């Protein structure tokens, strides 16, 4: 939970910007846009980095590449790997960090009107943010289905199996035989439709806002390489102001830069204790943190 | 709605 400054230059002045925005419009609401930036500071190991655990019990047990994990065809082949990554990063592992604990401040205060999340941790959810709130983008372990049928399996059959040494004899379902997987977004498959029909309605609500009062769009701890998630920034209306909190300018934010466009170069974390002070929300969230 | 999750 402490965190710094990236670097020698203060962004309290740009920060100062958002809260300025938000104190002359009071009964708006900000959508936020996130990935694995928000979630690096609770210690989830990444699955493409040599020199954690994880990166290498994958390559001894012979993923080609990291992303196959989320293969469906190589899985089909060889469910292990993935079964692995799994009993790794299951929900319950990890707590929340500071910036997961700000969204809930925000709801807390009826300013959230949705985050849009490319993780599978569910760290939104398991920091009290509502379901009604919250889109994941690329699924979650909280639903498991057969991947030949469809047919419906309770999460906990597929936890059952991860505390087994070793790990054998996976999920397999009792109607057709095929396996059965994590609700998990894999590479190559459709999002959850409920991605779409959100993005559709909330669409419709910020250009309804700019016609009336004034709606932000904060995007935070993503690389946008992503697609279909990363084509949403450049769906964000034209006069709907768009804060970018990242390591580096990428995306839309690098391509077809906007001349309201306010970019923030922060760690998320130190992005949500500057932004608390500069709301004047300290109170509140100090006794969100020691819950 | 987008296609299929890609880089
Ligand atoms: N928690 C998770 O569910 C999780 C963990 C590891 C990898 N992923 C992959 C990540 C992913 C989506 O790409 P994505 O979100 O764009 O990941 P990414 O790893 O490609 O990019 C993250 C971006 O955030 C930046 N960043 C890193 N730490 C911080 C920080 N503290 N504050 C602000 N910015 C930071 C960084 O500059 C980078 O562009 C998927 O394909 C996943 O499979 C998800
Ligand atoms: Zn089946």
């Amino acid at each position: 939970m402490a965190s710094m400054s990236v670097s020698t230059a203060s962004t309290e002045m740009s920060v100062r910007k958002i809260a300025a925005h938000m104190k002359s419009n009071p009964n708006a609401k900000v959508i936020f846009m996130v990935g694995a930036g928000i979630s690096t500071s609770c210690g989830i190991p990444d699955f493409r980095s040599p020199g954690t655990g994880l990166y290498h019990n994958l390559a001894r047990l012979k993923l080609p590449y990291p992303e196959a994990v989320f293969d469906v065809d190589f899985f089909q082949s060889d469910p292990l790997p993935f079964y692995t990554l799994a009993k790794e990063l299951y929900p319950g592992n990890f707590r929340p960090s500071k910036f997961h604990y700000l969204l809930k401040l925000f709801q807390d205060k009826d300013v959230l009107k949705r985050v849009y999340t490319q993780n599978f941790d569910t760290l939104e959810r398991q920091a009290g943010v509502k379901d009604d709130l919250i889109i994941e983008a690329h699924g979650s372990f909280a639903h498991c289905h057969c991947i030949g049928c469809g047919k419906v399996y309770p999460p906990q059959v597929f936890k059952s199996k991860l505390a087994e040494h070793p790990i054998k004899d996976f999920v397999k379902c009792d109607v057709c035989g095929e396996l059965v997987k994590p609700a998990i977004v894999f590479f190559g498959e459709d999002l959850p439709d409920s991605f779409s029909e959100t993005w559709l309605n909330d669409s419709e609500w910020l250009r309804e806002k700019i016609t009336t009062q004034q709606p932000l769009v904060i995007v935070v701890g993503t690389s946008l390489a992503v697609y279909p998630f990363a084509s949403l920034p450049e769906e964000i209306p034209r006069k709907v102001k768009r804060v970018l909190c990242n390591l580096e300018t990428v995306g839309d934010f690098k391509a077809n830069k906007r001349p309201t466009d306010l970019i923030v170069h922060q760690y998320s974390d130190e992005f949500a204790e500057q932004l608390v002070e500069e709301l004047g929300w300290q109170e509140d969230f100090e006794k969100i943190l020691t819950a | 709605k987008g296609g299929a999750k890609r880089h």
